[PDB]
């Protein structure tokens, strides 16, 4: 290993539960304790134990494989894949909220106060008097609604850049990354 | 199965509520399924 | 051996009181109404099958120190974590208790330092240590919309951030 998957992980720690925090820094020894040698040194419910070791396992970060022999718990601490999975973690989440972003432009933008029918904007026509100017609801002729919210006045939002500067941290740490060995 | 997703519930009890998910869908479509339980209108009589 | 049993627990509330110093069987006989006869021989010969295996230390001559891990002070639990950390980690409910003051003043005294003292076990046990490096603060709403499966997609992940790329 290296200083990459030691201060990875160690930010990695941050996402999942604190309690899982403590187990993953148990990673600290690549020495793979077992499942009883964990039960006598992160000491924490067999029940407990299983439970994170499982959620740990099932995000890829870590491979167990007990033998047969006392049985020995395979522990491990994947760094090869760990680097992957947080990639594909922030590529998703970028592109939820992104995707988040641009599909929350989209709203009828009229309604009445009476019958609260929203319309869309091409009824225009229809909600409409020649004379008196004012948008008047169909079935029921006393509408004076515009639009309960305006439209995108600000930027795109402070949650896409709240997302990047938050993470300036995690895209700093993967730039040390910046693929130190080439093994597989 | 929805909030437990949304809280990140453990992974068997998700995996119980997905068993139970299923079953209900394959009996609604289905109620007379070889070899499972037959779900009861609360009255002891199978629904159709 | 029961009346020894008796007196093992006499000297854990001697420890609760702190003034543990090296002592012998006739005293602890004595301030506990019992006598000193032949009895006294049976239940030392029971005594000493009871030294070897005193978990609750009894030694025979300066001794009594039952406590694995024993410090007693805010300075004394900080050095014994900071230690214990570089071992890796540790701590449990039962340490403190038996180590220091009587059970309180010890979450406080963690509380009150650096330390943010760490609770995380069951609802009986603290493995106590104390953070240095941040918990990157995350909303929460990103705490959780990073919750997409990828539970098993190892080959898919390689492809799609190849696709990305
Ligand atoms: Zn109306």
């Amino acid at each position: 290993p290296a200083a990459l998957k030691r201060l990875a992980k160690y930010v990695i720690r941050g996402f999942y539960g604190i309690e899982h925090a403590l187990a993953l820094d148990i990673l600290i020894r690549n020495s793979c304790v077992k499942e009883e040698d964990m039960l006598e040194l992160l000491k924490f419910d067999r029940k407990q134990l299983r439970s994170v070791l499982n959620n740990l396992k099932g995000d890829k970060f870590i491979k167990c494989r007990m033998r047969v022999e006392t049985r020995h718990n395979y522990y491990f601490i994947n760094y090869r894949t760990l680097v992957n999975v947080v990639k594909y973690k922030l590529d998703h989440m970028r592109r939820r909220i992104e995707t988040d972003e641009r599909d929350s432009t989209n709203r009828a933008s009229f309604k009445c106060p009476v019958c609260s029918s929203t319309f869309t904007d091409l009824e225009a026509n229809q909600l409409f008097d020649p004379m008196t100017g004012t948008f008047r609801c169909t079935f029921c002729h006393t509408e004076v609604e515009e639009d309960e919210s305006a439209m995108p006045k600000k930027d795109a939002r402070t949650l896409l850049a709240r997302f990047n500067e938050q993470i300036e941290p995690i895209y700093a740490l993967l730039r040390e990354t910046e693929d130190v060995n080439l093994a597989y | 199965l929805r909030r437990n997703e949304q809280n990140g519930a453990a992974a068997h009890v998700i995996a119980e509520d997905v068993k139970l998910l299923q079953f209900h869908v394959a009996t609604m479509v289905d109620n007379e399924l070889p070899g499972l339980p037959r779900a009861m209108q609360k009255s002891g009589r199978p629904l159709k | 051996f029961g009346v020894l049993a008796k007196i093992v627990n006499y000297m854990k509330t001697r420890h609760q009181r702190g003034d543990t110093h090296p002592l012998t069987l006739d005293e602890i006989l004595d301030e506990t109404q019992h006598l000193d006869i032949g009895l006294k021989q049976k239940q030392w010969l029971m005594t000493e099958a009871l030294v070897n295996n005193p978990k609750i230390e009894v030694i025979d001559g300066k001794y009594a120190f039952k406590p694995k891990y024993n410090v007693r002070d805010k300075k004394a639990l900080l050095r014994l974590l900071d230690q214990h950390d570089q071992r890796g980690l540790g701590g449990i409910l039962l340490e403190d208790i038996e180590e220091a003051l009587p059970n309180s003043q010890k979450a406080v005294k963690a509380l009150g330092d650096q330390i943010l003292f760490v609770n995380r076990p069951d609802k009986k046990k603290i493995l106590f240590f104390n953070d240095k490096s941040c918990q990157f603060s995350v909303d929460e709403e990103f705490q959780k919309l990073w919750r997409s499966v990828t539970v098993d997609s190892m080959d898919e992940e390689k492809i799609e951030e190849y696709l990305k790329r």
